[PDB]
């Protein structure tokens, strides 16, 4: 139950620093930094790249259907009322539904409305945000894959 | 085999090479001593009623979520023209897919 | 025809030479940027002025007008 | 037939026919270097700068080595006085590895602009590709105009030992005795030219000797300057008497 | 007229092969049209010298 400073991020691209709010949503951010600890990110992949929307990451089946958590597939939510989806490169929990949180992020690239309905946010970006847009170039498909791999290779909950 | 074995170390210097040693060496250490662009600012970590309103206040980049302002780093998020040009895209690691 | 280029081109970089005005006045402002390699972002970006394009076509015209000889 | 065509829908102005006969004319025979410049230059003139990017673009991808093409995308940037940009194409290309001359004209490029520290990390660069003696010279000269001798001497004694074991021409031994000269290392310098002759050829030598000759004329006593001169002749002689 | 082939060429652009497109814009750059000037123009002054 230790609070560890900003992830490290270290994609095939080059390195993402993420900054977490343990102010407002530690749970989530203490289970973030637990799988970067123990290496569950380790080869996992930007599956899921919507241009100008986001860049859903972080599944070792790497299918965006897969994760589970430190507690167990499931935990609740956070909508905290500070938070709002504004701008690129807010750093947030992926959703499969209300209070079903695995372990899939997703970095955004715009400003969005309706997602802070039904997402948790808990982090932005704060190093080499290009490096982000450089992810956001890449080329898709019609299922909005890519054709190469811009997996992560490592990550630390450095400090 | 080399005259690097038939010609003595640098033990042999005349008084104008000994002048031109430290000029050599100072002229290295001047051409270098241009610092080029100072960087911007980072925000403010206690981050109470600052609002980001230039592209310099964000400084490494980043939107701040917990500042109820519309923010588009690097003019990211901006409604685009219609453009033509195909995505300059990257591979991996490698260079720019051209 | 690669040597007959070569002096032409040598010919045509001595010409732009006294040029350092311009240079001079890019190399502080965009020092930042003066040194990209060759996988920097820079590519698709650089709109030049009007003034830089129309230097261009004349210099053109006088590859041309030693052309026609 | 395709350029008659094309220069006549470019003197009615009508562009947007004339960019469609280049682009099949291209599906014909894209190889036609001629073809692809009447295309460029088209754009040029009428200011449309970001079509002829793309023309040049293709252009260097699909034929890498019409070193033409390079030479004019370069030409464009530098009237446009994107020198940013223009690298980007300088370093694009040495990636394929080209000719010694484009080289020299990036090297040129940092020289025009006064950039010597990397005009040297260039001229490394260089060096490696192209492992010629006239290169090695040319590196060592650099540094020594700019009195940079502690870098210029490390050329020269690499030099010596990268050659020295496969092949020894005199070339190099010439200018690193005014090397020492300059530095006034007469003892290294007569060294350097023993060294040379006791493995040259005398008769090849000659030009080795004229200038050693020269150089005991300028620093040597009498008695050392008609003995190498008298070793000569004795050669000579001996030559005749065979 | 009672032909197949012949007055297509002057409706449109005969055989529109796009240039090609990519890493600059240049749907937005544009070209002044012909300076029409028939008070002038002859049918030498088309074909050229």
């Amino acid at each position: 139950s230790w609070q560890p400073p900003n992830v490290y991020l270290e994609t095939s691209m080059g390195i993402i620093v993420l900054e977490l709010y343990w102010k407002h949503a530690p749970k989530t951010c203490k289970n973030f930094a637990e799988l970067a600890r123990r290496g569950y990110y380790n080869g996992t992949k930007f599956h899921r790249i919507i241009k100008d929307f986001m860049i859903q990451g972080g599944d070792p089946t790497g299918t965006g259907r897969g994760g589970a958590s430190i507690y167990g597939k499931q935990f609740e939510d956070e909508l905290h009322p500070d938070l709002k989806f504004t701008g690129a490169g807010i750093l947030a929990m992926a959703n499969a539904g209300p209070d079903t949180n695995g372990s899939q992020f997703f970095v955004t690239l715009a400003p969005t409305q309706w997602l802070d309905g039904k997402h948790t946010i808990f982090g932005r970006v704060c190093q080499g945000i290009g490096m982000v847009n450089r992810v956001g170039m890449v080329e898709t498909n019609s299922q909005d894959r890519p054709v190469d791999d811009v997996k992560i290779i490592k990550a630390y909950p450095s400090g | 085999m080399a005259l690097t074995s038939f010609l003595p170390a640098p033990t042999q210097l005349s008084q104008d090479q000994l002048e031109a040693e430290e000029k050599a060496r100072s002229q290295r250490s001047r051409q270098t001593s241009l610092v080029s662009s100072r960087r911007e600012p980072p925000p403010y970590g206690y981050r109470k009623g600052w609002i980001p309103r230039l592209l310099e206040d964000f400084g490494d980049g980043g939107a701040f979520p917990e500042i109820h302002v519309a923010q588009y780093p690097l003019d990211m998020g901006r409604k685009k023209k219609m453009s033509n040009a195909l995505a300059i895209q990257v591979d991996s690691e490698g260079k720019i897919k051209y | 025809y690669a040597a007959a280029q070569l002096r032409q081109y040598h010919r045509l970089t001595k010409q732009i030479k006294p040029d350092m005005e311009t240079y001079e006045r890019l190399r502080e402002k965009h020092g930042e940027e003066f040194f990209p390699t060759s996988n920097s972002l820079l590519h698709g970006t650089h709109v030049p002025s009007t003034e830089e394009i129309d230097r261009m076509v004349i210099d053109l015209e006088k590859q041309i007008e030693k052309r026609d000889k | 037939n395709w350029i008659k065509y094309a220069q006549w829908e470019e003197s009615l102005k009508e562009i947007q026919r004339a960019r469609s006969i280049y682009e099949r004319a291209l599906d014909v025979d894209y190889r036609n270097i001629t073809l692809w410049l009447k295309y460029a230059e088209m754009e040029m003139k009428n200011r449309q700068v970001n079509h002829a990017r793309n023309i040049w673009d293709r252009a260097i991808t699909t034929l890498p080595r019409v070193n033409q093409f390079w030479y004019k995308y370069t030409y464009m940037e530098e009237m446009l006085g994107n020198v940013a940009g223009a690298r980007q194409v300088f370093e694009r290309w040495m990636e394929w590895q080209p000719e010694e001359q484009a080289w020299h004209s990036y090297i040129n490029f940092e020289l025009r602009y006064k950039e010597v520290d990397r005009a040297r990390t260039i001229y490394e660069r260089f060096v490696l590709v192209h492992p010629d003696v006239k290169n090695w010279i040319k590196y060592a000269r650099f540094e020594e105009k700019h009195a940079y001798f502690a870098h210029a001497r490390k050329v020269y004694e690499r030099a010596v030992e990268f050659f020295g074991d496969e092949h020894m021409d005199e070339h190099l031994y010439v200018a690193f005795a005014k090397f020492e000269e300059n530095q006034k290392e007469f003892e290294r310098v007569r060294v350097i030219y023993k060294y040379a002759l006791d493995r040259i050829s005398k008769q090849d030598a000659q030009e080795l000797f004229k200038n050693y000759t020269i150089f005991e004329k300028k620093f040597g006593d009498r008695r050392g300057i008609e003995d190498i001169i008298v070793s000569k002749r004795r050669f000579q002689y001996e030559e005749e008497v065979k | 007229r009672k032909r197949k082939r012949g007055v297509d060429y002057n409706a449109e652009i005969p055989f529109e092969k796009k240039p090609a497109l990519g890493f600059y814009d240049t749907s937005e750059e544009n070209y002044q049209a012909l300076d029409a000037d028939f008070r002038k123009l002859r049918q030498q002054d088309l074909d050229g010298e």
